[PDB]
DNA sequence: CCAAGACGGATC
DNA sequence: TACAAAATTCCATGACAGTACGATCCGTCTTGA
DNA sequence: ATTGTCATGGAATTTTGTA
DNA sequence: CCAAGACGGATC
DNA sequence: TACAAAATTCCATGACAGTACGATCCGTCTTGA
DNA sequence: ATTGTCATGGAATTTTGTA
C-alpha cells in the first residue's frame, strides 16, 4: 500500500454567513489531507459558480486527485460533477448529517472556525483583509502531535515567517460581552 | 615657440627635430625638406590652434585629424598633441561610440531556498482581453515557478492585490525587480516593509539584470502565440492554462520542472510523474533536499580580448536612456565611486549624486 | 499494435524490445519492469495520439516533451515519433526561434570606377528644421562622395528633383536602393530608364544590404548631433558643411578621402594636400588610376560552427516583417527555387510568387 | 612653375534675359580654368542673392581658388566680396568692355551660347528641363584640339553617357524664320 | 497664504 | 648593428538601419478662497 | 531578381634617429 | 456602368 | 570485449527586454451620374 | 544600493543490447 502524499485528498467547506466585507459573505475552506495545508478563498454566495471560480485558481497551481466534500448543494450539483470530469479529479462525498474527514483535518477545521471568530470579534465587517494573516498562521502553527508545520510537510522548508508565540485563541472576559451584544 | 625654431635655423639642435634634415625659412614661415614633401612647422603657440581647426572640420578621431595637419604641417610628437585636444571636445566625448566592450557577464548563485528570492515583471500593453491589458509575473528564484495575474494597469493598486492572495500561500524574503513607477513607489515600500521584505531593484535600463523574469516571459508569450494561431487573441481565459502548463513544463537541462522542484511530487496534472510512490513524504522530503542543492551552476564565461573593468577613480560615461533625434546619447564625463562587482558601480553621475549603475550603460572616458 | 505486444508477453521476440526485461499484463495494459520504474507500454495505434497529448501540453522540443512521456510509457525509438510530430505541429514552426545562425557575411567587390554604383536613402523624419524633415543621401560605390539633398517628404517627385539636378554631373551606371515606395514606384522606374540606369533593389527588411548608405548615415547623423550641442536643433543650414566636411574626411584604412579619390586633387578646402604639385595633370590621373585600383578588399570573416547554408529544394520559413502582439514571427514553409549566392535566395512565399529574399530573415524547417 | 589644375579658376557669367521657365530667367554659366567642366544653375535674377545662393550648391562639393567674372554688379558687390573672403577665395575681375579668359574657355562659353538658343527655338517656355541634359552635352563634347572631355579632365574616366555624334550647332532655314517671328 | 492641480522627469 | 621611443599599422567594437508616444508615480511649481 | 560597412582608439607591430 | 475615391497592404 | 545504433549529453543560438503609428505608392474595391 | 537566462534541435559523446 502507498504512503499517504499532496494533493491526494482536497476537503472543500463553507464556513457559515459571515457578516458583509467588501461584499463578501462566504468564506471557501481548502484543506490537503497530508500536509493539512489551508487556502482560503472569498465568496460572495454558497453556490457551484462561485466554488468553480475560486477553484479554478487553485487547480492553476496545483490539482487534487480526490476532492472531499459535504452533501451541500454546491458541490452535489450535476455542473461540479462535469467540473471535476474535465479534469479527472474523482468526488468523493461524506455521508449525510455526519461528515469524516480524519483526526488531522478536524482539528484543523476546528482551529479555522474559532481563529476567524476571534479576529472577527470588535471588527466583524474587516474579515476580508485578515484572510492572507490568517492563512499563514494555520499553515505555520506548529503541528500538536507531528514535529512539522503545513508549510514544511509541503515545501520541505521553514517558512520566512514562523509563528513562534501562540494565543490561547479563546474570547476574553469583556470579548464575549461584546460577541452577545452584535447579535442582541 | 620662436626660441626653438630660431636656434633650429642656424643649425644648433633642439631635443625632436633631427639633425639630418634641411631647415629653411620661406615666406617668412620655418619649413623642412621630407620624403614625404615640403612641410611647414609652425610656433608652439600656434600648434594649439592649428590641431583645434583640423578636428573642428569634421570633429575625427587620433588618426583622421592628423592626415589633415600632414598635408601641410610637421612637429615632434603631432599625436600627444592630437589626443590631448581629443580628450579636451565635450562634443566628441558625448558622441562617440565606445571600441571597448564590456567585462564578461556574471552568474549569480541560484537562490537556496523557495521563497527566496521573488522576480516580478509586467509584460506591457497586451491587446484588449476581457477589459485586462497587463500581466503580473512572479517568478522563484530557485524553483521557477510562475504565478500569472490578469490586471487592468501597472500600478502599484493592481500589483498589492495581486500579491496579497499569493502571500497567502508563503512570505518571500526578498523580492527583485525593475525600477518601474510601480515597484519604486512609496506605497509599495512600505507593503513590503510591514511584511518583513526587502526591495531589491535592476540597475536602471538594464533589463537582463531581472532574467529569471524576463526569461520567463519570453516563454509565457510563446505559448500564448500558439494557442491563439487562426483565433482572436483572448489571452485572459488561456493565463490559468500557461501558468499550470509552463510549472510542470521540464527543464532539459534541470531534469526537473518547477512544480517538481517546490513540492516533490507531482499533482493530478496529466502525465504525471510516480516515480516516488513507494517513498514517504518524510523520504521524499529527503530526497527533495538532495535535488535542489545538487543542481547544476553555469560557469562564467571567458572574457573578451578587448574588455573594460571599472576601477575606483576612473572616469567613465553614462549611457542616455532615450536620446532625441540629433542629440547626444553619452552623458558628460564622471567619476567612479565605489565598486560593488565587476558589473556594477556606483557613480556621481550629471545631476551631481550617487547612482546604480551597470557597466553595460557605461564607457570608459576616452585619451587619459 | 496488439498483435505485436501479444507475442511479446507469451516470451517470443520482437525488435525493439530487449528480451532481457520481464513483460507483464496490469490493469488490462502491458508493462516492463525497468530501472527508472514500472512503465507502461502503448499498442502502436494509441502512440501517435500519446506523443500528441503531451507535446499539446506546452509545446515543447525533442527533450521536454519526451520528459513527460517517460513519466509514463515506454517504447522502442521514443524520440523518432516525438521529432516526427514535432515535424507536424504548424504552431511550433513559425513561433519557436532558430538554433542556426546565418552563413559568413559577404563582402562584395568595390565599384571599379566613379558613378558605377549609386547608393540612396532617407534618414527618416528628422525634427522640422525651415519646413523640411527628410534628408537625400546619395553615396558613390567607389569613391564615397556623398550628396545631401533636403526634401519635405520620401516620395517620387521629391527624389526625382534633387537626382536632376545631381545627374547634371555625371550619369551612373547602377543606382542602389531599399524597397522604398519612392524608389519602387513605377515613375521612379520609368525616371531611370529613360536615362539608361539599371535599377537594383535591397532585399526587404535587411538594411545592411545597402550597407554604403546606411553607414554614412551614421557619420551625418554624428556630425549634426556635435554641430547641434546646446543648440536648437536646425540641421538644414548645416547639411552643406557636412556634406563638404565628410568628403574631404580621411578614411584612416583607405589613406584618402572622397574628394581626393573622385577627383585626384584637393580644392580650396581648409587644410588641402599639395604633394601632386609639382606634377601635371595628366601625370596626377595617370596616379589617380593606380591608387582607385590599388584600394584594399575586405577580406570575409570565418564561418561560424552552427551555421547553415541554403540549397535548392530546402524548406525554409520567411520572418515576419513586423508581427503584432502575440502573432506568430515566421511564417508558412516554403521552398528555395534558386540560389543566388550563399546569402540570397528566391523562394515560393506564403502568397504563393517569387520573392528575392536574404537569409538573415530565413531559418531552415525544423525536424526534416 | 606649376602647371595649372582643377579648382585653380572659376569663370562665371550670366546669360541675358532668357523667356520665363518655371519662374526663372537667369543661368548663371560656371566654367572650371584647367577641365573645361561647365556647372549651370537657374536663377530668377541678375543679383548677388541669386549668385550667392547658387555658388553655396556647388562650392559645398568643390571650392575654388580663384574666382574670374566680369565688371558686373553682381559681382563686383561688397556683399560678393564678403562672400569670398570667408571662405578664403581670391576674386580676379577683367577689364571693362572686354573680357579676357583664354581659348579653351571662350570657346566654351561659345557653344554655350548657340547650344541653348538651338534648343531654345520652337519652345522658349522649356529650358529649364533641358539644363540638365545642356550640362551633360558640354561637359563630354569631344574637345576641338585636345582628346580628353570635361569629364575625363576632372575624374579620370570616361562618362557613361557619351555623346559619339554631333549636329553643326547651326539653325535650320526653317528655325530661323521661327526665331525671327518670336520677337517680331 | 494654502489646498487641489498642473506639469515635466524618470523608468518601463 | 643595437637600442628606446616615436610612428604606423592592426583590429575588435559598435552603430547605421522610418520614429515618436503612452502609463505609472514623484518631486515641484501653480491658482483661486 | 543579389551581396555589410567603417570610424574609433588602445594594443600590437614596425620604423626611425643615432649610435 | 464608369470616374474619382476609399482602404488595406507592403516597406521604410 | 567488440560492434552499431539508440539513448543521452553537449551547447551554440536567439529572444526576453512598455509598444504602436506615420508616410509613401500600388493594387483593388467603392459610390454617385 | 548589486549581478543574464534558458528553450531549442542538430552534432558530439556515451550508453546499451548482444555478441
Ligand atoms: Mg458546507
Ligand atoms: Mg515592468
Ligand atoms: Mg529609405
Ligand atoms: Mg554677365
Ligand atoms: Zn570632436
Ligand atoms: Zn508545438
Amino acid at each position: 500500500d502507498r504512503p499517504q502524499k499532496p494533493f491526494d485528498k482536497f476537503f472543500i467547506d463553507y464556513i457559515g454567513p459571515l457578516p458583509p466585507s467588501q461584499g463578501y459573505l462566504y468564506v471557501l475552506v481548502v484543506v490537503d489531507g497530508m500536509t493539512g495545508f489551508t487556502w482560503l478563498y472569498p465568496t460572495k454566495a454558497p453556490s457551484t459558480s462561485a466554488t468553480v471560480k475560486s477553484l479554478n485558481v487553485l487547480t492553476s497551481i496545483a490539482i487534487p486527485k480526490v476532492i472531499h466534500s459535504d452533501q451541500g448543494a454546491a458541490f452535489t450539483s450535476s455542473t461540479f460533477a462535469e467540473w471535476a470530469k474535465e479534469r479527472g479529479i474523482h468526488l468523493e462525498f461524506s455521508t449525510p448529517y455526519h461528515p469524516q474527514s480524519g483526526s488531522k483535518v478536524e482539528r484543523k477545521n476546528s482551529d479555522i472556525k474559532r481563529l476567524l471568530t476571534k479576529l472577527l470579534v470588535g471588527r466583524p465587517t474587516k474579515w476580508y483583509d485578515l484572510l492572507p494573516v490568517v492563512q499563514l498562521a494555520l499553515n505555520n502553527t506548529y503541528s500538536p502531535v507531528l514535529k512539522y508545520t503545513p508549510h514544511q510537510l509541503l515545501f520541505g522548508i521553514d517558512s520566512n515567517t514562523p509563528f513562534a508565540n501562540q494565543d490561547t485563541l479563546d474570547l476574553t472576559r469583556e470579548e464575549e460581552l461584546s460577541l452577545l451584544q452584535e447579535i442582541r | 615657440l620662436d626660441a626653438e625654431l630660431d636656434q633650429l635655423l642656424q643649425g644648433h639642435y633642439i631635443k625632436g627635430y633631427p639633425k639630418q634634415y634641411t631647415y629653411f625659412l620661406e615666406d617668412g614661415k620655418v619649413k623642412v625638406s621630407r620624403p614625404e614633401g615640403v612641410k611647414i612647422i609652425p610656433p608652439q603657440s600656434d600648434r594649439q590652434k592649428i590641431v583645434l581647426q583640423a578636428h573642428n572640420l569634421a570633429h575625427t578621431g587620433r588618426e583622421a585629424t592628423l592626415l589633415k595637419i600632414a598635408n601641410l604641417y610637421w612637429w615632434p610628437n603631432m599625436r600627444k598633441d592630437v589626443v590631448k585636444q581629443l580628450g579636451r571636445c565635450q562634443q566628441c566625448l558625448i558622441t562617440n561610440a565606445s571600441n571597448k566592450a564590456s567585462g564578461p557577464i556574471l552568474r549569480p548563485d541560484r537562490p537556496q531556498k523557495p521563497f527566496d528570492k521573488f522576480f516580478i515583471d509586467y509584460i506591457g500593453p497586451l491587446p484588449p482581453s476581457q477589459g485586462y491589458l497587463y500581466v503580473l509575473v512572479v517568478v522563484d528564484g530557485m524553483t521557477g515557478f510562475t504565478w500569472l495575474y490578469p490586471t487592468k494597469a501597472p500600478s502599484t493598486s493592481a500589483t498589492v492585490k495581486s500579491l496579497n492572495v499569493l502571500t497567502s500561500i508563503a512570505i518571500p524574503k526578498v523580492i527583485h525587480s525593475d525600477q518601474g513607477a510601480a515597484f519604486t513607489s512609496s506605497t509599495f515600500a512600505e507593503w513590503a516593509k510591514e511584511r518583513g521584505i526587502h526591495l531589491e531593484f535592476s540597475t536602471p535600463y538594464h533589463p537582463q539584470s531581472g532574467s529569471k523574469v524576463e526569461r520567463k516571459n519570453s516563454d509565457i508569450k510563446r505559448l500564448l502565440t500558439k494557442l491563439l494561431v487562426g483565433r482572436p487573441t483572448k489571452w485572459y481565459d488561456l493565463l490559468p492554462v500557461v501558468q499550470l502548463a509552463l510549472n510542470n513544463t521540464y527543464s532539459p537541462v534541470l531534469k526537473y520542472t518547477p512544480h517538481q522542484l517546490l513540492f516533490g511530487i507531482d499533482s493530478n496534472t496529466p502525465f504525471a510523474n510516480q516515480d516516488t510512490l513507494d517513498l514517504t513524504r518524510e523520504e521524499e522530503l529527503s530526497l527533495l533536499q538532495e535535488i535542489r542543492t545538487s543542481l547544476y551552476h553555469p560557469s562564467t564565461p571567458p572574457a573578451s580580448s578587448r574588455s573594460w573593468s571599472p576601477v575606483v577613480g576612473q572616469l567613465v560615461q553614462e549611457r542616455v536612456a532615450r536620446p532625441a533625434s540629433l542629440r547626444p546619447r553619452w552623458h558628460k564625463p564622471s567619476t567612479v565611486l565605489k565598486v560593488l562587482n565587476p558589473r556594477t558601480v556606483v557613480i556621481l553621475d550629471h545631476l551631481g549624486n550617487n547612482r546604480t549603475v551597470s557597466i553595460d550603460n557605461l564607457k570608459p572616458t576616452s585619451h587619459q
